[PDB]
């Protein structure tokens, strides 16, 4: 706001700019291009849009924005050398909890499993106490047998009657079915990578991929004739919505905001 | 067809007649251990109350 | 404890049955979207689905449970069967625990409820791994999901209980 | 008769999965040998899964940038 004009910018191309102008010799004004495109011919109106536009039309004598140079602009305008080298590049978003150990088996499983802890030890206690032929397996001991046998540690009783071992033989096999899919789907867990691998197939995945809207990118993907780029546009061109963006910073923000969904 | 397509009256045709138109383990696969379970807690209590009446008489 | 161990069984049994009756007659068992006729929020019982947002807020329509025989599934939850059989015991246990005290003579009257107690919470348990297994063939249970659980660990207690007085019952007469 | 010992015995002996002659009958001491025996099923399941996940599965140019103890080089007069 204390600055009005050309000299009310900074960067890269500002000082280029000034430094072209003293080497040619010659006065300035930095005039933002209205569109905000960096330029295209777009081929139902045939029109030159953003800088190229105001270059051909010759509402401006010099673009000094980082243009790329393309074959279709230099048919149509003049390049110096290159002042700066690039290429198109791939951008993604860069980027436990602590009772994450309950994670293999679901919330619903672990209230099966303290309704079954408790349901089998009060059935051990009852088969094992109201028989006159018998009456160790008080409901304290039956809750400490029953949970002592669960994580397989093992008990200083075992049941003796036949309905008492029955209790013991199903829970004996059904503590060994959950302990084992319990370390089996935490493996799972512990197994299951970035690369043109969405990008060799490309995206493959939801990881849907944009460009600027009126870039030499964007018509460096519809001209191509190389399988993975043409594959890519074919791609870019249906998708719905448009993966396209209209700056810069909006694909940039994109990217950002879609949590590594976005390339 | 080329005024109707110039007018835009097949792409409004085709949209009216094709669009408007239109890994933690669960208990679901791990059900069956609490079938026997609870088939093992029937089946045992049987027991119980039938050598109970055997033991008695 | 003979007169505070009456006193807790009554209520118990009283308490667990009265839990239940209520778990299965509300409609309160899930939280998930759903269509009560376009879908909105909706909460969802053992018999009724009513919308609790948007136009149809109140209305309430019978679940449909029938959209292979392990069919079965779907028939048991369809009849639901269990969570009544579940009700149908604690009634009973509560008889035999009232007329604990009328024939005193016979001691097999408050084992009856004990085992019945027991064998209430077995079908409980049953009862909820079936509804669990149906439904999932994001979501959350709201209060009467819970009254159930909760009325399956007060009736194990009682029947706990019940049978704890049939052992000291005995003991003494042996004495 | 869970003395000093025998409780690092017993401990030992409850964390290894291998049970023990002795076990305990208080409220008290049975509450501290359930949390035990939970945690060591646990860690054991961890230990198992993740050396499995481990058994089924520089790196880079910049990592070599980075560095300076791998000399590198050129071609001379190049």
């Amino acid at each position: 706001n204390q600055f009005e004009g050309n000299d009310r910018y900074e960067g890269y191309c500002v000082e280029l700019a000034a430094e072209i102008a003293k080497h040619v010799g010659y006065s300035y004004r930095l005039e933002i291009v209205s569109d905000g495109k960096y330029g295209a011919r777009d081929p139902d109106t045939k029109a030159w849009n953003g800088m190229v536009g105001e270059l051909v039309y010759g509402r401006a004598d010099v673009a000094v924005a980082p243009l790329t140079i393309t074959l279709v602009r230099e048919e149509v305008i003049d390049f110096s050398k290159p002042f700066m080298s690039l290429g198109i590049s791939i951008m993604i978003k860069k980027p436990p909890g602590v009772f994450s150990f309950l994670d293999p088996l679901a919330y619903e499983i672990w209230m099966c499993i303290v309704f079954a802890y408790i349901g089998v030890s009060v059935v051990l206690f009852l088969v094992s106490r109201f028989s006159p032929y018998e009456w160790e397996f008080g409901i304290f001991n039956s809750l400490w047998f029953s949970l002592g046998a669960f994580m397989q540690q093992g008990c200083d009783i075992s049941p003796r009657s036949l309905s008492g071992r029955i209790v013991g033989g199903v829970w004996w096999f059904f503590t060994l079915i959950i302990i084992s899919s319990y370390t089996a789907n935490l493996a799972a867990f512990l197994t299951v990578s970035p690369i043109e691998s969405a990008e060799d197939l490309a995206k493959q995945t939801e990881i849907a991929y944009g460009t600027l809207e009126a870039g030499s990118t964007k018509e460096f993907f519809r001209r191509s004739k190389i399988a993975v780029f043409e594959k890519m546009w074919t791609y870019m061109k249906s998708a719905e919505p448009s993966v396209f963006v209209r700056t810069t910073e909006e694909g940039m923000i994109r990217v950002r905001k879609s949590k590594g969904k976005y390339a | 067809v080329l005024k109707l397509s110039e007018q835009g009256v097949l792409d409004k045709l085709k949209s009216k007649w094709w669009y408007d138109k239109g890994s933690a383990l669960s208990l679901s696969n791990v059900a069956g251990v609490f079938y026997i379970l609870i088939g093992g807690l029937g089946l045992a209590m049987l027991v119980a109350l039938i050598e109970f009446c055997y033991k008695s008489r | 404890d003979r007169g505070i161990q009456m006193l807790i069984t009554t209520v118990g049994a009283f308490a667990a049955f009265s839990l239940m009756t209520i778990a299965v007659g509300t409609d309160y068992w899930l939280y998930s979207r759903g269509v009560c006729r376009e879908e909105v929020m909706t909460h969802s019982g053992l018999w009724r689905t009513c919308c609790l947002e948007g136009a149809f807020r109140g209305v309430c329509k019978k679940i449909d449970h029938f959209p292979d025989t392990a069919y079965l599934l779907r028939a048991v939850r369809a009849s639901s069967v269990f969570p009544i059989l579940s009700v149908t015991l604690l009634f009973f246990g509560g008889l035999c625990v009232a007329a604990s005290e009328f024939h005193r003579s016979r001691h097999s009257v408050i084992l009856s409820a004990g085992i019945f107690f027991v064998s209430a919470g077995l079908s409980n348990i049953i009862g909820i791994i079936v509804y669990i297994s149906a439904n999932a063939g994001s979501y959350s249970y709201g209060w009467s999901f819970y009254f159930g659980a909760f009325s399956f660990i007060i009736a194990e207690i009682v029947g706990v209980v019940a049978v704890h007085i049939y052992i000291e019952k005995h003991q003494q007469l042996r004495a």
